[PDB]
């Protein structure tokens, strides 16, 4: 089965299938099933068959319970694993996921300040206290910060006479601050009021055409970490609130920005998005790169005509849920409550790294041992239950770099290391054994029973020269 | 080859109103703007006002202000105006123009008459003249009491024209009344027969009257 | 595969113009010189002042590789009043989009603002500059008095523009109505004779424009590309658009009617916000004079063998039929955010074997993101779906990327050497390339070896000295040359043969030629264009079977053929290439015999 | 609202003549004054804007010159076709306004009316009411004046008058006057008479019948 064409040298036999071996001595065609080389004389200290295997080495438990130290909390295990791979050669990994009882939550509020979020603005006068409140039932350790976005102030978004950049609602009458295209207002913290009272503060702005310049905003809050205040070992709530649909990548070329969006923080003095007209709109797929990179969960907080739309956005970003947004952001706290209580009652696992190549399969066991589904997450279970997961690994061919993996729950730190090393050579490879007598008074190098035969050479044992 | 085409001349009764068409070619009627004018009978001319054809929006002259009403079927090219509340001011002849810019209007269209009267469609009575019982003979037609306009008159079939000079019609107790007069040689009358060919339309009349002494 | 990249013309415009966001041809209708256009829309001028008002640059080919400014405007904002401009010239992009037929020279400035008679605005109708001879007008059909957002007053006429093959002009703003974009279409001869400067809206007759619509269109960008090509096989150019933002984000592409604007055919993309419509061409690329439509989705995301989402862009590829169907395929780009797609330019026949080829460009591709063009060759199914060359963009910036790629124009044979070359711009790096088209030699080589089987106990040679008896038989390699175009008649070949090639390093090899005593023969040769089939033989041998226990797989005899470019070039400095779809080697085979 | 004043509400020039209009406005208009063509079959055409503009197609003949508050149309060398009347119209500011507008009657030799009356018909006296008929026709310049005498007083109440446009062969005028009465009043006098008065003679010409007499 395994002796096709080919495989004249260990190595080269290695490489045809993952259960073929090698022969020593002949005490031909040595690549063959193990148990056929020990039916056709090879012995067993000859035989040569390399296999997958993993090493373990760190699987600390999980943490059971509320922990009072942020350093014994275990919510993935293990955390750090090896994994030897035959070329062509599949090994299951089992990983274990657990939410721990306490666990901290950022959440940034990032809304729509154009002219049609002022009732908006009203009725969430007191949303810092009222959040942080129902959030105080749930984890002991809740900030939220707060920013806007309106729209790059720059042709064709916005008027650009003298009285509509200065007041772009001068013509309704009505008081609006300049277009914007993003600030960031309140870092992250605990105090409640604080962040009521700079929503009392704000003021819309407004600009001409219904699609809104969000994305950029987006992309600054996931990638600023130490300005939008982002902490290690805790949840990252992005609650995009808006009522229009969102500008991406080359719509800006309208306004003659056609230098493509960098994914880097651009935060000025002000806290103000400074490449606003300097840089396209970011892509879908760079906003995917930059919230897994930084661990964001995203949420749309959107109203009844743009769900379908952002719908479709949150299928493609891992993590992202939709929720139905009142005119007036009336319901807007009982949208964060419920999408937070849907994560805590989901694990799904996430592989990053290089993974580019590589064959996973992920089969998802819930419910202790009653459910096996073939899904990388598992549902509708209480804070502490246990989601274990099958992640089947295989590499179609052989490589010489490893590969540094990391497989995560979505939204959470806790991450379990995983190092891909290829194995697709033979013990014997090693011994050199060069000038051997056994290839015609040193003609060749008897390798592994076999002859690799010098330049000038050609025989089984080096006998005839070129 | 720019051609604005206006709808045929309305008649109403006072307060009633009358709604006229002004169809555009030549140009994309939804890229400009198209001005409307009043111009009563032997007057001047009045602005109405214009209308955006793509976006409905118009101004308005604050005379004509709660009188005219402007509309735009952009895919028949057509502009509307409509006169409510019609009095005898308001009958005049109205004219539709495409904006040049630089606030002026490029193109006209023939106009719209508008007649507002109580008087009910009605024949003419008509009259031959003849001189009181010497190189040159003038003969006349009188054609009184029809409406609406227009009449038509010629002489022997329309086989006189020179020497004819038929004039516009009056207003005369609400009627219309029209006269014509022919000159043709002293020698040519009685000893050729002379008609008076009149026809009103609007009343399926002709007649036809000869002058004999 | 034929275009010289070894030694390319390369144009430079001012650092930061971005000189190359647009390219194309110029041939004056006097079968005079051809040059290059090439767009700077943030280059300054001397325009009263006007700042970055962007301009349109005319360059030699190879007699100087100078480039100087068209004079389309030299004139600044004109005034509705005092200290009340009527336009606003400064940084409007002029030469963001450039079109030439014949003598006729179309370029626009999609950021021309204009205050309007009624009240001092600053709107983006766009304008646009027709130079024919000494006769320049201007062409601004979005200038009407639809003023606003929800008119035209936001249309960036000149966004995108083309030109049919009856000397219409296709036109697009992308912001008309609410953005929900435009198509105007207008007779050259219109836009000149009704010209008059004292008129800033032209009553144009004839003119083609697409309709304002319901509301739910909104936000489309109709008009952000364009392209043009019949596609009711009435003789008449029909308009294609790219729609990107339209079906939510889905992206669509129309096609209406060239006649009277009335709609056609729709494309509509597969994923969300892949900006599907971001670019469109039409061209037949299969060989069947129905015209091809090809649609850039750059920002499509593929799924990778992990399961990821990676983006890499996509092109689809729509083949038109008689029975008036589509016959569509996709085409995914190579490298993540390269963005292949962007820009998508009809090559004409580039390698001349009687199918049109195509460029796709990947302008963030490569390394630190120096772009990527890649060149694919149609044939009679459809568009070969893989690459026949790769070009790659040599020069970095450090403020705006090179975008190698963004923009390109080909079908013109600039150096009238018989096959059409590419100008690829790099507005990043302010620079602007031609590669021409090198000619393509077809090559027709042939093999024989007889006899096929052999007899070891046969022996009817003698090896060279007084060793006698082997089993011999006959090798005859031959080869033929001819090409299309400016070629020299005289081609010097080299020729290698190996026998029992297929063995491997360390197996024993069979058969040995008679003169050599060894396995290989090389050889050097010499052959004209439409010449006759030249051919050599020699004579080869088996060796004793006591050396090789091996009388079952068969012997090969392999022949591979390379040409000496350099040898034969032409006064352009243009060095012939074999055409890459014939192998280049060829091999037969023969058995021995058993007993 | 800007008041547009054309002095001069009518002119008389020959062929080849030049042909200067004036025209006012109450503010300065900032040179946006057109000027517009109407010949009496009502055609309207534009022949000037922002005050020397010609209108694609007209001819050059046509000029226009002003600022301020001051402007004028020129024709050199009037054509045939250019017998018309003549209206500006500011645009500067709505409502847009016009001027009263200038007639432009080609020159003649003065004539003598040919005048002629006619009594009642027949037909009319049987349905009751008599109208008594008076042609004054080809006179030239276009001023006329006309008196009903009955009895040598004058009626001036149930008359009713009509001009001609200005004829295009000659260049004369002719006027239609018609006394209506009653079938009764009209029987209660006898001689009846129609006066006119015109610049080429300064006797009146008068024609004038007898009802009885024939
Ligand atoms: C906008 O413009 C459009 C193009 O001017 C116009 O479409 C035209 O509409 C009229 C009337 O509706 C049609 O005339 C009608 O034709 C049918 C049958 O037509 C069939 O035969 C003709 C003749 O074939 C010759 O011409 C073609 C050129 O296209 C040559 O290749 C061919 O070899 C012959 O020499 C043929 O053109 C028609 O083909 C059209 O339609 C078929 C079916 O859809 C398509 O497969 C094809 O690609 C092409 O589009 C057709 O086979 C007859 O019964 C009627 O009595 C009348 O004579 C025109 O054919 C049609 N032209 C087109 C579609 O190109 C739109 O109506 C107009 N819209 C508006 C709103 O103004
Ligand atoms: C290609 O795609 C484009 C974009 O989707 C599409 O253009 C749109 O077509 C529809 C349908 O013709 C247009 O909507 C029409 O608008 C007119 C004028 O407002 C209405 O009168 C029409 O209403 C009729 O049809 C309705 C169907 O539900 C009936 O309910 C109604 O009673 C009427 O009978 C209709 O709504 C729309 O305006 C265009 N949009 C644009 C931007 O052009 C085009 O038709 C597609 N073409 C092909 C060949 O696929
Ligand atoms: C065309 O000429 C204009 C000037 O006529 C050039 O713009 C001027 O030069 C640079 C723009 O690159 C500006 O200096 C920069 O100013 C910003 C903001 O103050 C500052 O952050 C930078 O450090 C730098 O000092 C300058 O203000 C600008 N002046 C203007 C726009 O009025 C332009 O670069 C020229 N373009 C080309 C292609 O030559
Ligand atoms: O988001 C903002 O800031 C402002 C805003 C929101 C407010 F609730 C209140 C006020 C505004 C601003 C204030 C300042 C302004 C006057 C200059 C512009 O309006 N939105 C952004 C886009 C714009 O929607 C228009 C689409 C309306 C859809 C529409 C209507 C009519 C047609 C079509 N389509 N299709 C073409 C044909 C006709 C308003
Ligand atoms: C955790 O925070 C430290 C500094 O507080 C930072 O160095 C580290 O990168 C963070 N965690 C990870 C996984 O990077
Ligand atoms: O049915 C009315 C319909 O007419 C046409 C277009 O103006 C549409 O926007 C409108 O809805
Ligand atoms: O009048 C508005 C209304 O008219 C009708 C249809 O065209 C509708 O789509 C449109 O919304
Ligand atoms: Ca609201
Ligand atoms: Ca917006
Ligand atoms: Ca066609
Ligand atoms: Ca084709
Ligand atoms: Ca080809
Ligand atoms: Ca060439
Ligand atoms: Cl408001
Ligand atoms: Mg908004």
């Amino acid at each position: 089965g395994c002796a096709l064409g080919g495989a004249e040298t260990c190595e080269d036999c290695l490489l045809i299938g993952p259960q073929c071996a090698w022969c020593a001595q002949e005490n031909g065609e040595r690549c063959d099933t193990p148990a056929n080389l020990l039916a056709k004389g090879c012995q067993l200290n000859f035989i040569e068959n390399p296999v997958s295997q993993v090493e373990i080495l760190k699987n600390k438990p999980l943490s059971v319970g509320r922990q009072k130290n942020s350093s014994d909390i275990v919510q993935i295990a293990p955390q750090s694993l090896i994994l030897k791979l035959r070329p062509g050669g599949a090994q299951t990994l089992q990983v274990h996921v657990r939410q721990t009882e306490d666990y901290p939550v950022d959440l940034y509020y990032l809304m729509d300040l154009s002219a049609s979020m002022d009732d908006d603005l009203n009725t969430i006068k007191e949303l810092g206290s009222r959040l942080s409140k129902e959030m105080s039932k749930l984890t002991s350790n809740f900030r939220l910060g707060f920013g806007s976005f309106v729209e790059k102030p720059v042709s064709p978004f916005v008027k650009t006479t003298p009285e509509e950049i200065a007041n772009p609602c001068s013509s309704i009458p009505y008081f609006c601050l300049p277009t914007f295209g993003f600030k960031h207002i309140l870092p992250l913290t605990n105090d409640a009021e604080r962040f009521n009272e700079i929503v009392k503060n704000q003021k819309i702005s407004a600009n001409i055409d219904t699609p809104e310049g969000g994305f950029d905003a987006i992309m600054q809050a996931a990638v600023c970490k130490e300005k939008i205040g982002w902490r290690n070992d805790s949840l990252h709530l992005l609650v995009f609130v808006s009522d229009a649909d969102s500008h991406f990548g080359m719509d800006s070329k309208l306004a003659g920005i056609v230098c493509p969006n960098d994914g880097l923080c651009h935060l000025d003095s002000k806290n103000e998005y400074s490449m606003s007209t300097v840089l396209e709109y970011p892509t879908i797929g760079q906003l995917i790169d930059k919230l897994v990179q930084n661990n964001v969960l995203l949420i749309f907080a959107v109203t009844q005509e743009q769900v379908h739309l952002y719908e479709n956005y949150a299928k493609l970003i891992p993590g992202a849920t939709v929720g139905l947004l009142q005119k007036d952001s009336g319901n807007i706290l009982q949208l964060i409550i419920s999408a937070y209580e849907e994560l805590r009652s989901e694990v799904e696992l996430e592989v990053l790294g290089d993974t580019e190549g590589l064959n996973l399969s992920f089969t998802a066991i819930c419910n202790n041992g009653t459910l096996f589904q073939h899904q990388k997450k598992c549902s509708h279970m209480k804070v502490g239950d246990t989601a274990s997961f099958s992640v089947t690994v295989n590499i179609p061919h052989c490589e010489r770099r490893s590969r540094h993996i990391i497989i995560k729950p979505v939204g959470l730190g806790d991450a379990l290391e995983l190092l891909v090393s290829p194995e697709c050579n033979c013990d014997c490879q090693k011994e050199v054994e060069v000038n051997s007598s056994k290839c015609h008074h040193g003609n060749g190098s008897f390798q592994c029973g076999v002859c690799a035969c010098h330049p000038g050479h050609m025989g089984p044992r080096c006998e005839s020269g070129h | 080859q720019v051609q604005l085409q206006q709808s045929g001349a309305e008649l109403a009764e006072p307060g009633a109103s009358v709604k006229m068409s002004c169809k555009a070619s030549g140009y994309t009627f939804s890229s400009f703007w198209m001005h409307w004018v009043k111009q009563r009978p032997g007057q001047g001319l009045e602005w109405i006002g214009y209308i955006n054809p793509n976006s409905g929006y118009t101004e308005c002259n604050e005379i004509f202000r709660d009188k005219a009403t402007m509309t735009a079927d952009t895919s028949s090219s057509t502009a509307y105006m409509q006169l409510s509340g019609l009095t005898s001011e308001d009958s005049a002849v109205y004219y539709c123009a495409s904006f040049l810019g630089r606030g002026a209007m490029d193109y006209w269209g023939q106009g719209t008459s508008v007649t507002v009267s109580s008087a009910k469609t009605t024949a003419p009575s008509v009259y031959p003249l003849a001189p009181v019982c010497g190189s040159s003979v003038t003969l006349g037609c009188l054609v009184k009491g029809y409406f609406p306009e227009p009449v038509t008159l010629t002489w022997n079939s329309g086989s006189l024209s020179a020497g004819v000079h038929t004039f516009p019609a009056v207003l005369q107790s609400s009627l219309y009344t029209l006269s014509s007069s022919v000159t043709v040689v002293a020698s040519t009358w009685p000893s050729q027969s002379i008609t008076c060919n009149v026809a009103h339309p609007a009343s399926s009349t002709k007649v036809d009257k000869k002058i004999e002494p | 595969f034929n275009l010289d990249v070894d030694s390319p013309a390369e144009y430079s415009g001012p650092e930061g113009s971005y000189f190359g966001f647009a390219v194309d041809f110029f041939v004056p209708s006097a079968s005079s010189r051809m040059f290059l256009l090439v767009g700077a829309p943030k280059a300054n001028t001397t325009q009263p002042g006007i700042v970055e008002g962007g301009q349109v640059l005319k360059c030699d080919w190879s007699s100087t590789r100078r480039c100087q400014p068209i004079e389309f405007d030299a004139t600044g904002n004109r005034d509705y009043a005092k200290d009340d401009p009527l336009e606003f010239k400064s940084h409007q992009w002029f030469g963001a989009s450039v079109r030439s037929k014949q003598d006729k020279i179309l370029a626009c400035a999609p950021l021309y603002h204009w205050r309007t008679e009624m009240k001092q605005e600053r709107e983006p109708v766009g304008t646009c500059f027709l130079q024919d001879g000494t006769k320049t007008v201007e062409y601004a059909p979005c200038r009407s008095q639809d003023i606003d957002a929800d008119g035209q007053g936001f249309c960036q006429g000149g966004f995108s523009i083309d030109f049919t093959k009856a000397d219409r002009v296709l036109l697009g703003g992308p912001g008309s109505f609410y953005w929900q974009g435009q198509l105007i279409s207008d007779q050259v001869a219109e836009i000149v004779s009704k010209y008059d400067p004292n008129v800033y809206s032209i009553k144009y007759n004839n003119q083609l424009a697409t309709r304002t619509a319901q509301a739910i269109f909104d936000d489309s960008y109709l008009g952000y590309s364009v392209a043009v090509g019949d596609f009711n096989g009435d003789g008449i150019d029909d308009f294609v658009s790219g729609v990107p933002r339209a079906a939510r984000t889905l992206g669509m592409v129309y096609i209406y009617d060239g006649k009277n604007m009335s709609s056609l055919y729709n494309f509509t993309g597969e994923q969300m916000a892949a900006y599907f419509g971001f670019s469109v061409a039409a061209t037949d690329i299969n060989g069947d004079d129905y015209a091809d439509v090809f649609i850039g989705a750059p920002l499509f995301m593929d799924r990778g063998s992990d399961g990821k989402l990676q983006e890499v862009g996509q092109v689809s590829v729509s083949l038109q039929r008689a029975s008036g169907d589509f016959q569509t395929t996709k085409l995914n780009g190579f490298e993540v955010f390269a963005r292949f797609g962007s820009a998508i330019a009809p090559l004409g026949d580039l390698d001349q074997d009687g199918f049109n080829d195509i460029a796709i460009a990947a302008p963030y591709g490569g390394e630190d993101k120096k772009g990527i063009v890649y060149i694919f060759n149609g044939r009679s199914t459809g568009l070969n779906a893989v690459p026949s060359q790769i070009l790659e963009g040599q020069w970095a910036a450090r403020s705006c990327p090179p975008s190698f790629g963004y923009s390109m124009k080909g079908a013109t044979d600039i150096d009238k050497n018989g096959y059409p070359d590419l100008i690829v711009g790099a507005f990043g790096v302010d620079r602007a390339i031609l590669y021409r088209a090198r000619p393509v030699i077809t090559v027709n080589a042939g093999l024989e070896v007889y006899p096929s089987i052999l007899n070891q106990d046969n022996k009817t040679c003698s090896l060279p000295g007084t060793a006698l008896k082997v089993s011999c038989f006959n090798v005859r390699f031959c080869l033929k040359a001819d090409g299309k175009g400016v070629l020299p008649r005289k081609l010097n070949f080299q020729v290698e043969l190996l026998l029992d090639k297929l063995k491997q390093k360390g197996a024993i090899r069979r058969a040995l030629f008679l003169y050599s005593r060894s396995p290989s023969h090389s050889k050097n040769m010499t052959i004209s264009r439409g010449g006759l089939m030249q051919c050599e033989e020699l004579i080869a041998y088996l060796r004793d079977e006591s050396e090789f226990r091996d009388k079952l797989t068969p012997i090969t005899i392999f022949m591979e053929y390379r040409l000496d470019y350099r040898t034969a070039a032409d006064t352009t400095g243009l060095q012939p290439i074999l055409n890459q779809f014939t192998p280049a080697n060829i091999s037969r085979q023969a058995h021995i015999l058993l007993d | 609202d800007i008041q547009m004043t054309q002095t001069t509400s009518s002119l008389s020039a020959s062929l080849g003549d030049r042909v200067i209009i004036s025209c006012r406005a109450s503010q300065d208009i900032s040179n946006y004054l057109s000027w517009y063509q109407q010949k009496p079959d009502g055609t309207v055409k534009l022949l000037i804007f922002y005050t020397s503009k010609l209108h694609s197609g007209v001819p050059s003949r046509f000029s226009g010159s002003g600022s301020g508050t001051d402007y004028s149309l020129t024709i050199s060398n009037l054509d045939q076709e250019d017998i018309a009347t003549y209206f500006c119209q500011q645009g500067n500011t709505f409502p847009y306004t016009f001027g009263g507008g200038t007639k432009v009657e080609m020159r003649r030799a003065d004539a003598a009316p040919t005048v002629s009356i006619f009594p009642p018909s027949s037909e009319q006296l049987t349905s009751g009411g008599a109208s008594v008929v008076c042609f004054l026709n080809n006179f030239y310049p276009k001023d006329i004046n006309v008196k009903w005498k009955i009895d040598g007083s004058e009626r001036q109440n149930g008359v009713l008058n009509s001009w001609t446009d200005q004829d295009s062969k000659d260049s004369t005028y002719s006027f239609s006057s018609t006394l209506t009465l009653t079938k009764d009043e009209y029987e209660r006098h006898n001689s009846y008479t129609c006066e006119a008065t015109h610049k080429t003679s300064t006797s009146p010409i008068v024609k004038s019948f007898n009802r009885n007499e024939c």
